[PDB]
């Protein structure tokens, strides 16, 4: 369309030409129908891209760690190719839940070979707090950040107690009251 | 354009 | 077959009456414009995107400093 109005410009400043000008015209007419019988999927891609939006950025979230982790050592690096081979992979082997926990075990399984222990806690830990800011409330949330800081020795305090609570809390609460810290 | 508008016009 | 062709252009005739119109904000932006373009092409190769945002709304400020 743009080489079109271009060479009717030209050719209107060059000066059969009448019968020149209607043909482009008319091609052009066709061009615009042929967008607009074309602009008739748009909607099932804005639903597939908001629908796969929680994914893509919880990929990002996960390179962008990979890259602190990379920063920080010089063996801990990583690069797209790898990243790329492990998502191709979680498909070679509720729906986008369902993806999204594949992703996290085979980046998990995928990664953790390339740390060492302190780095292997880390990562399963910072997964584990991710999913649970995903799928989780608020008070979950809340809970593991209090658990985790009287687990650093800097926010020392009792977590938040519901009485229809899951059993996980119940169970990391009383290993981490008995001073089992490693398990 | 405009001359062959006021040469229509004119016609 | 001429009276068809000056009735069938009248959105080419707008286009270029709006261009034409346009025309005095497009050269006395275009010194501003070519700066600025000259700046992402010998300033921007080797910086990240928050870098570049930065340096772009500095660059925007300075340039309507001097006005």
């Amino acid at each position: 369309l743009k080489n079109l109005e271009k060479r009717l410009l030209e050719e209107l400043n060059n000066s059969e030409l009448m019968v020149t000008l209607n043909n482009l015209k008319k091609e052009a007419m066709n061009i615009e129908k042929k967008l607009s019988e074309s602009e008739e999927f748009f909607p099932q891609f804005d639903n597939l891209v908001e629908e796969y939006s929680i994914i893509g950025k919880h990929s990002v979230k996960i390179f962008s760690m990979l890259e602190k982790f990379g920063q920080f050592h010089w063996f801990y690096g990583i690069s797209i190719g790898q990243f790329l081979s492990c998502f191709k992979r979680v498909f070679i082997k509720t729906r986008v839940d369902e993806i999204l926990w594949l992703l996290y075990q085979e980046v998990y399984c995928q990664f953790s070979t390339a740390l060492d222990k302190k780095f292997k806690m880390i990562m399963a830990m910072t997964m584990f707090c991710l999913y649970k800011f995903d799928i989780e409330s608020e008070q979950y949330k809340e809970a593991v950040l209090t658990m985790i800081g009287v687990l650093s020795e800097s926010s020392d305090g009792v977590p938040k107690l519901t009485v229809d609570t899951n059993d996980d809390l119940r169970y990391l609460w009383d290993y981490v009251t008995t001073k089992s810290y490693i398990s | 354009l405009n001359e062959s508008v006021l040469k229509v016009n004119e016609l | 077959r001429s009276i068809s062709l000056v009735k069938s252009l009248t959105f080419e005739k707008e286009r270029w009456l709006n261009t034409t119109k346009q025309f005095s904000k497009t050269s006395q932006e275009l010194i501003g414009n070519c700066i600025i373009s000259s700046i992402y092409e010998t300033y921007f190769g080797h910086l990240n995107e928050r870098e570049r945002g930065d340096m772009l709304v500095i660059l925007k400020r300075l340039l309507g400093k001097f006005a």
